[PDB]
RNA sequence: AUUAAAAAGGUAUUGUUGCCCACCAAUUUUUAUAAUAAAAAUAACGUGCAGUAAUUAAUAUAUUUAUAAAAAUAUAUUUUUUUUUUUU
RNA sequence: UAUACAAUUAUCAUAUUAAAUUGUUAAGUGUUGAUUUAACCAAUAAAAAUAUAAAUAAUUUUUAUUUGUUUUUAAACACCAUUAGGUA
């Protein structure tokens, strides 16, 4: 009934627990303080798709056949027959690349052995840790720039995304291990770094990672204060990606620059070259502008068709100009910020304003 | 004395004390850094 | 390695369960704890100690 | 924790004194802490901090007109609804309901 | 109330008290028996006993058992005593 | 140190100077230097579903 | 043993860095003679790391 | 606390760790 | 090992069932030989005694 | 091995032992796993009396060794299946068989860094030695080494 | 015809007939007035005997208890005095 | 009244690169009774054992997360009160 009440008997070290009692099991926060009760349907889908099994994409078989047609030719002669020479080694450049069977055993190496052995090295026989490593290797391979790429942004972002999902559902099961709460939070932070570097490296991959693994919640700026000071945007300055755009493929640079000798802004030289840069507008700005564009037509119609009403309003304005506070424009009257430049009047003489600052300055 | 000021083990080299003072307020006033926005001395 | 398939199960279980049948002409194998355990006849009653 | 671990500076010894506190000093401050705590117990102090209120400012419930120990001093002025709710809280804190977690009880809590 | 076997009050003899477990032959102590000695023919059991007891005492087992089986002590005093012992 | 500024002790002066120290200044990492503790545990029981407009 | 305090310190430090550099001198809550088998599903049946509480 | 010393106690020992704490 | 063995019933909860058999494996040290490295202060003085008496 | 069990069982009439083992085996097959070896041992006298489902303490018990290849997910199911069976007194489980204690400690492995496939191929018997093993197997081992290494490729490259 | 030596602590300072600890009156003074406000000066009266390994060692946190120092229990710990199996 | 901390090592309260979390085992009856305690009083007494590897280093978690208080005695010990119970 109405706000919680902490009761503290001051001889005791701490208060008694509150009356409404709170939820019996503590909520699980993400790094920023937002609450997740359970995995989102997307992430859930990712783990259900990890659990039952992963697969190597036939993409790799394809590029293997187009790049090294000889080796693939050999393997194409030899199917089903036991091989003493591993022709397939180009298909699996790294230890990590072969996830379809345990212990990094490539598929075509199982040709001459027992079917029992084949079942014993299968996916179904993996531990859970092995399965995670499998999903990670598959995704790392799909976003990697070359075979041995690890440290690049896309790869990093993906592996950290996966690690994060794993830890999350883990915490869902067994509530208190705060070691892993902390490791989840740190992972989430390093993921935040990786993603914010991605969108300034290549943004479409950034997008499709967010859409695959459903992490938009760690890209949300933490709080209004530090955002208003532009320290959220200040990150990609520190990362050194701020100037990295390479415009010319997008955004023809001719109308982004101002004229040094003329003094005219970028909107001006854009005006002159007959170009329009304008961000897509929401309904706010559209209906404001479309309301403002028409002022003069409405006015012309008004003063043509209805002169008496107009003359009334004008009487009021004209006569107003003689009444009022200041009749003429001087430094005192023409002070853009009146309460600010005269603060010394605000309590006593001037009663209009109750505060000295209504704006940035 | 856990509650009290930290003391140096030895003195400080005076020469270094004078070397770290190069950009100090007096030298700045001599360089002319602060804007003169008021009447100042008569 | 000889993997016991589902087809061979009860046959293999019986081969292993008759391992000590309380008479043979050949010397008996020990345990994993290296003991000579009790010899049961058919149906697993303990005949010889 | 809410309350204070210590009262006054309990570790004052010379630098590199290889313990947090000496016996002497810690005994002095144990005395002062003892007196304060005993005062809290006998006067039957009660504090509260309510949600959606400034927290640093704690309503002192031990001074409330219903729960006030003294017959003389004017206690305090707290909102009628809020004070009713505080009284109900203090009252229903007292005894152990089974299935609830056992919490330490005392004479001076009532 | 229920006591452990090394407890003070463990095997009580009273009108209410009754000993617990199979007490003879194959017994309550079946796999719990710390020492076993087959008595050599024509050997008094006093040599046997004094051998066992010397053994336990010199290796500080009887120390330990006497110690822990009488009173409770917090893990701090136990640590303090054991590490003190070991440093001495 | 003139004795009238800040508290009656000396160390109060240096405790308010730590408020102006250059390498101690408030930024995106170190925030709410002056009252950290009034804002502590403030949102614990405030449940906010994070913002996702992308799948 | 107190003469060797520095030694023990080195060990406490270790158990702290395992805990994310937090609980110094902290140890697991002693549970009960049979905490594991007297507790229902959903409650901790074995003593956790102190930071894990 | 009592603002004065109830006991007149002067230890004469000067352990090198207490005095120079910059080096020990 | 001792843990597992115990819960499987292959080792007793107290006692050493192989105690006598194992004595071959332990270095039982005869009072008649002298190991120059011992923390035994008795053995040293015993051999000192012996030689002096010789 | 991937997994192993030691199963201490009540010494019943043979038809019952066979039914129970068929139940455990079928419980392993249904869950999509394999049996490397199901080894039988005799009715032994343990160091601890076990009580059965009748709460009647037992002096003797039949020992049975399981060696399985499963997923770690669905061996939870097989675990609480085995432990909940009425003819099993006790079951101890070894999961350490893929990385046992004596490997991968400060580059103890020469010419490889943690080759996992060494101990997977093997059965439990050669990872953990039984007491009867003597210096004699040091002989047999090598006749089974050399011999093997002679016939392997020739046997494999046949088909 | 039935022997002794060698390791040890002081809040005192010619040192236990040494010092000290709280409540219990007067007063003095500052204030952020909780049974009977808080804190600091203080030299009465009356209880005791809390502390100086100090008559069940002390110290810190926690919880309880109460003429008054304080006491009981749960943890850590020595600014407490030490007693010492390299497979028996 | 004004009139110059440290920056090589400083113990009470502003944490931060971390691998954990999860395991269903044990124990119980023969019979006529002075056990425990320095000493009292209530009054069946036996007991709850297994896990390493792996997790990469730093750069915007400080309104987030985190430092021995915990359902179930129809289960005990232990502790508190004293035969009535509390707690565990
Ligand atoms: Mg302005
Ligand atoms: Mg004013
Ligand atoms: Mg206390
Ligand atoms: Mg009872
Ligand atoms: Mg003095
Ligand atoms: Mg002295
Ligand atoms: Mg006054
Ligand atoms: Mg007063
Ligand atoms: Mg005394
Ligand atoms: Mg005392
Ligand atoms: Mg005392
Ligand atoms: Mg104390
Ligand atoms: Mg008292
Ligand atoms: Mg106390
Ligand atoms: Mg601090
Ligand atoms: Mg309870």
């Amino acid at each position: 009934e109405h706000p919680a009440i902490w009761l503290w008997y001051p001889w005791r070290m701490n208060p008694e627990p509150p009356t409404p009692h709170m939820p019996q099991r503590r909520a699980l926060k993400n790094v920023h303080g937002a609450v997740f009760n359970d995995l989102t349907p997307v992430q859930k889908k990712r783990q259900e798709q990890m659990l039952y099994g992963v697969n190597i994409p036939e993409t790799r078989q394809m590029k293997f056949e187009e790049q090294h047609p000889l080796l693939a030719g050999a393997l194409r002669k030899l199917e089903g027959q036991p091989k003493g020479f591993p022709f397939w080694y180009r298909k699996y450049p790294t230890r990590r690349h072969a996830y379809e069977y345990r212990f990094s055993i490539p598929v075509e190496m199982l040709d001459g052995y027992n079917d029992d052995v084949k079942k014993a090295l299968s996916k179904g026989m993996m531990s859970i840790q092995e399965k995670q490593f499998a999903q990670e290797a598959m995704y790392m391979e799909r976003y990697a720039e070359h075979d041995f790429d690890t440290t690049s942004p896309a790869v990093l972002a993906v592996k950290r995304a996966l690690k994060c999902r794993v830890l999350r559902n883990h915490l869902l099961t067994n509530p208190h291990n705060n070691i892993i709460k902390t490791v989840l939070a740190n992972t989430e932070r390093k993921l935040n770094h990786a993603l914010r570097r991605l969108r300034k490296v290549d943004f479409k991959k950034y997008w499709e990672i967010i859409r695959d693994h459903d992490v938009q919640d760690i890209l949300q700026p933490p709080n209004l204060v530090t955002y208003r000071q532009g320290s959220y945007w200040k990150y990609d300055w520190n990362a050194g990606l701020a100037i990295s755009t390479n415009l010319a493929d997008v955004m023809d640079p001719r109308g982004l620059n101002g004229c040094v000798e003329t003094g005219r802004s970028r909107s001006e030289v854009a005006r002159d070259l007959g170009l329009s840069y304008t961000r897509p507008l929401h309904e706010n700005e559209k209906k404001q502008l479309s309301h403002q564009a028409v002022y003069y037509e409405r006015l012309a119609k008004f003063k043509m068709e209805q002169p008496e009403a107009a003359r009334a309003m004008e009487r009021e304005r004209f006569v107003r100009k003689f009444s009022g506070m200041f009749v003429k424009m001087d430094i005192r009257s023409g002070a853009p910020d009146f309460p600010s430049t005269y603060r010394r009047l605000l309590g006593t003489k001037v009663v209009r304003w109750a505060s000295k600052r209504h704006g940035p300055n | 004395h856990r509650s009290g000021k930290a003391r140096a083990f030895v003195f400080r080299d005076p020469s270094l004390r004078m070397m770290r003072a190069g950009s100090g307020y007096q030298q700045l006033r001599r360089m002319g850094m602060p804007m003169q926005v008021g009447m100042g001395w008569r | 390695i000889n993997y016991v398939p589902h087809a061979q199960l009860r046959e293999h279980i019986d081969k292993e369960l008759d391992k000590y049948v309380a008479g043979k002409n050949e010397p008996y194998p020990l345990n994993f704890v290296g003991q000579m355990p009790f010899l049961e006849d058919g149906d697993g009653n303990i005949v010889e100690v | 924790r809410w309350a204070a671990k210590f009262y006054g500076q309990v570790t004052f010894g010379p630098r590199n004194y290889p313990y947090p506190s000496s016996r002497w000093l810690a005994r002095r401050f144990q005395m002062k802490k003892h007196r304060i705590i005993k005062r809290f117990r006998f006067r039957r102090y009660k504090l509260a901090a309510v949600a959606n209120l400034p927290f640093a400012k704690m309503i002192r419930v031990g001074m409330l007109p219903e729960l006030k120990s003294s017959k003389t001093k004017r206690g305090d002025v707290v909102d009628p609804t809020l004070s009713g709710q505080l009284v109900s809280a203090v009252k229903n804190t007292g005894e152990k309901r089974k299935g609830q977690r056992t919490r330490p009880k005392s004479k001076y809590q009532v | 109330g229920g006591y452990m076997m090394y407890h003070r009050k463990a095997m009580g003899t009273m009108k209410y008290s009754k000993w617990k477990g199979a007490h003879g032959g194959i017994s309550h102590f079946y796999g719990r028996t710390p020492m076993v000695e087959e008595v050599r023919p024509n050997e008094p059991i006093t040599l046997v006993d004094r051998r066992i007891m010397h053994y336990v005492h010199h290796s500080r087992l009887r120390h330990f058992q006497l110690f822990r089986s009488y009173q409770e002590k917090s893990n701090s005093t136990e640590c303090k005593l054991r590490e003190g012992e070991m440093l001495r | 140190i003139a004795h009238w500024y800040c508290g009656h002790k000396f160390r109060h002066r240096f405790m308010r100077d730590k408020r102006f120290h250059p390498s101690l200044q408030a930024s995106h990492d170190a925030r709410n230097r002056f009252s950290k503790r009034r804002h502590f545990k403030t949102n614990r029981w405030n449940y906010q579903q994070a913002y996702r407009d992308m799948p | 043993p107190h003469d060797w305090r520095h030694f023990y310190a080195q060990e406490k430090l270790v158990r702290e860095r395992q805990q994310n550099g937090h609980a110094y001198g902290r140890r697991p809550k002693q549970f009960s003679f049979g905490a594991r088998y007297v507790k229902t599903d959903g409650y901790g049946k074995r003593p956790r790391l102190p930071y894990n509480k | 606390l009592k603002t004065l010393d109830v006991r007149e106690y002067r230890p004469l020992a000067m352990p090198i760790e207490f005095r120079f704490y910059q080096r020990y | 090992a001792k843990a597992q063995a115990i819960r499987i019933g292959l080792y007793p909860r107290f006692g050493n069932p192989f105690w006598f058999r194992s004595q071959k494996f332990r270095p039982k040290a005869y009072q008649e030989n002298y190991d120059p490295t011992t923390y035994s202060t008795k053995r040293t003085v015993e051999h000192f005694a012996y030689n002096w008496v010789q | 091995v991937f997994y192993s069990f030691v199963l201490v069982m009540k010494p019943r009439q043979r038809r019952f032992t066979s039914q129970a083992l068929r139940e455990i085996g079928v419980a392993v097959y249904s869950n999509g796993g394999l049996i490397r070896s199901i080894t039988n041992e005799g009715i032994m006298r343990p160091y601890s009396r076990f009580r059965d489902a009748d709460n009647t303490p037992l002096t003797y018990a039949r020992y049975i060794i399981l060696q399985l290849d499963m997923g770690e997910e669905e061996m939870g199911k097989v675990d609480k299946i085995i432990r909940e069976h009425q003819d099993v007194l006790m079951a101890l489980k070894l999961n350490n068989l893929e990385r046992p204690v004596g490997i991968r400690s400060g580059n103890k492995e020469l010419q490889a860094a943690y080759f996992p496939l060494d101990t997977f191929t093997r059965l439990e018997e050669e990872i953990n030695w039984s007491p009867q093993t003597s210096a004699d197997i040091y002989t047999q081992l090598e006749m089974n080494w050399k011999e093997f290494s002679r016939t392997r490729w020739s046997s494999f490259l046949r088909n």
